[PDB]
RNA sequence: UAAGUUGGGCACUCUAAGUUGACUGCCGGUGACAAACCGGAGGAAGGUGGGGAUGACGUCAAAUCAUCAUGCCCCUUAUGAUUUGGGCUACACACGUGCUACAAUGGACAAUACAAAGGGCAGCGAAACCGCGAGGUCAAGCAAUCCCAUAAAGUUGUUCUCAGUUCGGAUUGUAGUCUGCAACUCGACUACAUGAAGCUGGAAUCGCUAGUAAUCGUAGAUCAGCAUGCUACGGUGAAUACGU
């Protein structure tokens, strides 16, 4: 509940989700400053996305529940040593964290096309078996499992 | 790069053999004449409607 | 000369670095016509460019800031038309028939407390 | 199937079966064969019916068959034993190209070390 | 004739442009005066052979400074 | 209207080949005894136009007979020297440095539309000779041009398909380039074959602001054998500040 923030001055409305996180998602994996195109590239592979999966890809884009920098371990050098320490993430940080966390931590496994394996990472990724989705529990790792200091908050 | 190429011309460093003697102020270094700091192309221009008696014709 | 252009259009400032020859307007470095959110008229979007008849003369290639949905829209023209009177005076003149200088003489008023609008109130509520 | 007479490789990469079958090392084995829809699932004798006898004509129709192109190779031998190089008296001893009987043994040509 | 005239500095090519109108003035014919040629050049450091603090290679500039003072209708009096 | 424009110095632009306004100085603005510089229309020039250049006297010989003068030194048919038996690269590589292929949110190779800094009487190229390549063209002009322009994105290949597959500019060796005589006992390019390890990574360290850092394009101060490192600016140049 940090009153101070970064000035951010953004907008994302997405007339598909009704919401600010579809167009939010079309302007992190946005290239050249790529708005309506973005949602041609987008909704290239849409339909094969509720085409190659048996759940709706609205609510799939049950995937978005295991990509989330819980706590990631961040840079403060405590007490005059060199040291890490782990930080809590903010609701207007985690989501554009875990958005691109997969169009950057997901481009090792590919195939079919260039828009219709992504949906195909993006089906069974729940389940910690991918690179993107490992990341969240190594968050959980790098700070909770291994105790370490806390004192030194940012 | 033709202001740069009039301009060295004669550098003369530790190696006096890397600068290429060419038309002093004009250009077309090749298909002329260079001996006597004069080139065809050049002197023709400077020559241009008989200037200093250099461009003639033949008589012998 | 047509860089750091001065255009407010309904509270929507924005800079233009316009080079003279080249016209490759970019907006956002990319398509301007699927990006505006509403804006019908797309090429009507720039009434001064068609008097200005420098349309394929000038490259945009700037941005836009605040605004709202569509009062960003319609911003970059004046910021242009402000950078050609610089790069030529004859813009100037050539522009006397219109001369768009300030076309946002009010606001945008919404919910607010006491007042309905702050100006307007409830009246016979429609059964 | 009948490529090489008994299938080396098999139920793997369709362009893995010219890799264990001499004279070509992955360096033209997907420019050999240019027939129409000549794709791969790794599926040798897999998901196919007719497409090696297009395979078998055009490795046929090449200047190299795949025996004759050794023949020459293992017939030069004697050839180039004119007095020149070609490891004249290498191949005989131990000693190969690079002089690396000093730098250390003979990895090429080595009875009993 | 159109051509140029590479002098030394700046006063250098100043009186050699009016030296220039002198010799062009005593022959009957068309002469010229003031030519412009807006200031336009760079500069760059690195190092010599021996030893000489910063500014390598002992020189002035690389200036392009020159002129296009000259002749229009020479005759046989023009070579002086 | 031949980017060697063949014109009409035809009409002037965006223009090159001496600088200029401008910048402190009242400035809109009041310090309280008190200017002002910022910046207001200021002009395109956010104010030294933006800016830089600038090496103040020094300190460390830290470096230099192998950066030389020298307090000066080291060989006197050998440390020279006309130069081969022959050299500091090729063997385990022990590092920094040389790009690199680790992938389908994609490979080598089609035609290919569009600045360059610089290269050139023997040398640059539009379908052509040179479009996988290392090169065997004489050559139109012969250097504001002409050539690189067969460069580049917002406007394009291909194709092989969770991998050894048409993904691998490593080694190796007949051999073509660069030099082949000193490589027998010292380098390489991409190929007729060999084409490794290699799915984001060691001991340990290095890197990040809309015509520029970087990056499609990209560059040498140059040795008779190493260009595979940043190296030039038209445009791809998309992105820009919880905190003192």
């Amino acid at each position: 509940p940090r009153k101070g923030s970064v000035p951010k001055r953004d907008v994302l409305p997405d007339p598909i989700h009704n919401s600010k996180l579809v167009t939010k998602l079309i302007n992190k994996i946005m290239l050249d400053g790529k708005r309506g195109t973005a949602q041609r590239i987008l909704y290239s592979a849409f339909d094969l996305v509720e085409q190659r999966s048996g759940r709706d890809a609205l609510e799939v884009f049950e995937a978005i529940n295991n990509i989330m920098p819980v706590l990631e371990v961040k840079a403060r050098r405590v007490g005059g040593s060199n040291y890490q320490v782990p930080v809590e993430v903010r609701p207007e940080r985690r989501t554009t964290l875990g958005l691109r966390w997969l169009v950057n931590y997901a481009r090792l496994r590919g195939e079919k096309t260039m828009e219709d394996r992504l949906a195909n990472e993006i089906l069974d990724a729940a389940n910690n078996t991918g690179g993107a989705v490992k990341k969240r529990e190594d968050t959980h790792k790098m700070a909770e499992a291994n105790k370490a200091f806390a004192h030194y908050r940012w | 790069a033709k202001t740069s190429m009039v301009a060295k011309q004669q550098k003369k460093q530790k190696y006096a053999v890397r600068e290429y003697t060419r038309c002093e102020r004009c250009g077309r270094p090749h298909s002329v004449y260079r001996k006597f700091k004069l080139c065809r192309i050049c002197f023709r221009e400077l020559a241009y409607k008989g200037q200093i008696p250099g461009v003639r014709k033949a008589s012998w | 000369v047509e860089y750091r252009g001065t255009g407010r259009r309904k509270n929507s400032v924005a800079r233009v670095r316009l080079v003279p020859g080249e016209g490759n307007i970019t907006v956002n470095n990319r398509d301007v016509r699927e990006y505006l959110p509403f804006e019908s008229l797309i090429l009507d979007l720039n009434q001064p460019f068609d008097v200005t008849e420098t349309k394929g003369n000038y490259d945009v290639l700037v941005n836009v800031h605040g605004g709202g949905f569509t009062g960003q829209a319609q911003a970059i023209r004046h910021g242009i038309a402000r950078a050609l009177l610089e790069a030529d005076p004859e813009y100037r003149g050539s522009l006397k028939r219109a001369g768009l200088l300030t076309r946002d003489p009010r606001m945008k008023e919404r919910k607010k407390p006491g007042l309905k609008a702050a100006r307007r109130s409830p009246q016979f509520s429609k059964r | 199937a009948r490529i090489a007479g008994v299938d080396i490789p098999r139920e793997k990469r369709v362009v893995i079966s010219l890799t264990y079958i001499y004279g070509i090392g992955t360096s033209t084995a997907q420019k050999i064969l240019e027939e129409a829809n000549v794709s791969a699932d790794t599926r040798v004798k897999d998901l196919t019916d007719d497409e090696l006898g297009r395979i078998r004509e055009v490795v046929d129709g090449y200047k190299v068959e795949g025996d004759l192109r050794r023949e020459t190779n293992l017939n030069i031998k004697r050839l180039m034993e004119i007095s020149s190089y070609r490891g004249i008296r290498h191949r005989r001893g131990l000693p190969v190209r690079g002089q690396k009987t000093k730098n250390n043994a003979r990895t090429r040509k080595g009875p009993v070390k | 004739i159109r051509i140029r005239l590479k002098a030394y500095d700046h006063r250098v090519i100043d009186q050699s442009a009016e030296k220039i109108v002198e010799t062009a003035k005593r022959s009957g014919a068309d002469v010229s005066g003031p030519i412009p040629l807006p200031t336009e050049k760079s500069v760059y450091t690195i190092i010599r052979a021996v030893h000489k603090y910063k500014d390598s290679r002992e020189q002035f500039e690389q200036r392009t400074h020159k002129r296009l003072i000259d002749i229009v209708n020479p005759t046989p009096k023009t070579v002086d």
